[PDB]
């Protein structure tokens, strides 16, 4: 398959308000471009790896989330009911246990939080 | 405190099973709760459950419980377009969870 967290790099606001409209998901988001899609992931990486650790020698968990939480903007979020285009300045990353991995997780998906 | 360290087990349904990408990753809203019954333990989904039935239990105004599995918990699945109510969306949940 392909990586998920793609679908929420460099979207446009007319991708976005199509989910939010035909698609059934309350809103939708997208990090500005790769450069801030990868930035953010490595420091909510880096700024969660205590859980991380805790999360995959200790628990069944099928999944982590970790959250970025910044005062910038990284991307752009819109919501139904309205075509308003929000800049976002916090993230959430899916990750989950995959011991063929290095890091010993994969990410699942990623994209920004209102 | 902040909800999701009070209800860790529904936020981590609707934060992470639904996620923006649950139709790609797992299908529709039943298929998603079909794959967090079989790939979570038995003791997360009892915990979860339990947490429904703290919100059901408070007979909450729809728009007030709307706000909070939306916006607060943070659920992407816009379950209002399926669901006539709130109560009756998380009544399926836990529903769905049986044998
Ligand atoms: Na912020």
């Amino acid at each position: 398959g392909g990586h998920l967290i793609d679908r929420h790099v460099g979207k446009t606001e007319a991708e976005l308000l199509n989910r939010v409209s035909t698609g059934n998901v309350k809103s939708a988001s997208s990090f500005t471009d790769r450069t801030t899609a990868e930035a953010v992931t490595s420091k909510a990486i880096d700024s969660n790896q205590a859980k991380i650790d805790s999360y995959l020698s200790g628990s069944q968990k099928g999944y982590l989330e970790i959250d970025y939480q910044s005062n910038v903007p990284i991307g752009i979020s819109v919501s139904r009911g309205s075509t308003n285009v929000s800049s976002v300045t916090n993230a959430r990353i899916i990750i989950a246990r995959d011991p063929s991995m290095p890091t010993g997780y994969k990410i699942i998906t990623g994209y920004p939080t209102p | 405190m902040i909800i999701n360290e009070k209800y860790p087990y529904l936020s981590y349904l609707l934060r992470c099973y639904f996620n923006q990408d649950f139709e790609v990753l797992f299908g529709n809203a039943d298929e998603t709760l079909a794959a967090y019954k079989a790939t979570e333990t038995a003791e997360e989904r009892l915990q979860m459950k339990a947490e429904i039935d703290y919100l059901l239990a408070l007979s909450l105004p729809d728009d007030e419980l709307q706000d909070i599995l939306l916006n607060k918990l943070d659920c992407s699945y816009y379950y209002p377009n399926e669901w006539s109510s709130s109560e009756e969306w998380l009544k399926h949940i836990y529903k769905q969870m049986n044998h």
